């Protein structure tokens, strides 16, 4: 039940990681990193600090939240 | 979006 990643517990480091975010992700790095999300510098690989849940190939139309809950459902910080 | 380990 441990955090993942505390060196990522800050909003903004989470938003200072989406150096280089691709155009084709569509999802803004403001959304990903409010829901917990930070970049890992590959693709449009994201990361939560909480759950260390890992989640790509990122869609128009998905939530970062929305994706993050329903695919890590044992994650403290969606919950 | 996919999950991945
Ligand atoms: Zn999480």
């Amino acid at each position: 039940g441990h955090m993942r990643n505390p060196a990522m517990y800050s909003e903004e480091a989470r938003l200072k990681s989406f150096q280089n975010w691709p155009d084709y992700a569509h999802l803004t790095p403001r959304e990903l990193a409010s829901a917990g999300l930070y970049y890992t510098g590959i693709g449009d690989q994201v990361q939560c600090f909480a759950c260390g849940g890992k989640l790509k190939n990122w869609e128009p139309g998905d939530r970062a939240w929305s994706e993050h809950r329903r695919h890590f459902p044992n994650c403290f910080f969606v919950l | 979006a996919x999950p991945f380990y």
